[PDB]
């Protein structure tokens, strides 16, 4: 009955749902003209299947091809990847900064981060904390983060998310993943 | 602009009802059943291990829309 994409990648009739819809966003670098530094965040696409995810991923630039000051964000549908969104305003992030060196397969790390997000292995079913994940391309470094809805609903639920991100990123024990609130207030937790 | 066979199939396919163990052909692993064993709402929350998800990487390579390239260029056109 069920032909998956693995039975016939041109004629299949079942697809793999995600536990919510997700939207990919991209931040472009400021234009070299100089007339657009305040409108750089772009909504790319919303999707709801594992197959759709891979159609997107296979047709967009890997992180390692992005210009400096660019970002990708993968957020649950309805949440904009900004601190002002009502679902991020009282939240924060777990983050790690990587050096820009070739033995760091940043594309693979980012990919695995997004797969952990959409495959629901960052948090447990009732945690209600993960809002999205983000990769930032900067001059000195790359940063990978997991944005969270609160900073205090449950500390244990947040620490477990940080430990999972550290596992997903394959970091050794000296390398610490750090939690910070988005606002100075919601900041005033490392693993 | 014309959709691909895979895209046409994706558009018309039906969502699986959750994690299923017994629908994959030889050499393809199912999602880890242990991760879903503890899940309470199995019709809404679907845990897929990264290894399972990676199996799709070289399998579904088609664009998610016919003009995806044009939509992307105009979105980040500058
Ligand atoms: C996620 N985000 C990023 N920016 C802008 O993007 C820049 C990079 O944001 P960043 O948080 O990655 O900072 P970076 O580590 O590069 O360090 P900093 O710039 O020196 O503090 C910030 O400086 C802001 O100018 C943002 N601006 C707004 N208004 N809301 C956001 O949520 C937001």
């Amino acid at each position: 009955p069920h032909m998956t994409v693995f039975h016939d990648k041109e004629n299949f009739n079942v697809k793999h749902p995600l536990s919510c819809r997700w939207t990919l966003w991209f931040t472009k670098p400021a234009s070299g003209k100089g007339d657009n530094w305040n409108d750089l965040l772009k909504k790319v696409i919303t999707f709801e299947s594992v197959e759709e995810f891979w159609g997107i991923y296979n047709n967009i630039a890997p992180v390692s091809e992005l210009a400096v000051k660019s970002d990708y964000h993968l957020f649950k549908e309805g949440v904009r990847p900004e601190w002002e969104d009502p679902q991020n305003k009282h939240g924060g992030k777990w983050a790690y900064q990587f050096k820009d060196k070739r033995s760091v397969n940043i594309d693979e790390l980012w990919l695995h981060t997004m797969l952990a997000a959409i495959g629901e292995t960052l948090e447990d079913e009732e945690d209600g904390e993960v809002m999205g994940v983000v990769v930032n391309v900067r001059k000195g470094f790359y940063r990978i983060g997991v944005w969270t809805r609160t900073t205090e609903k449950s500390k244990e639920i947040l620490m477990n998310i940080g430990r999972r991100l550290k596992e997903v990123l394959k970091l050794p024990p000296n390398e610490m993943v750090e939690f910070s609130g988005h606002t100075e207030a919601a900041q005033a937790m490392v693993v | 602009m014309q959709p691909s066979a895979a895209l046409q199939s994706l558009r018309s396919a039906r969502f699986l009802p959750g994690i299923v163990q017994d629908i994959y052909p030889p050499g393809i692993k199912s999602p880890n059943p242990a991760l879903n064993e503890a899940v309470q709402k199995k019709g809404r929350i679907f845990k897929y291990d990264v290894q399972f998800l990676l199996q799709f990487q070289n399998v579904f390579t088609e664009k998610p829309s016919p003009d995806f390239d044009q939509q992307v260029k105009a979105l980040i056109g500058d």
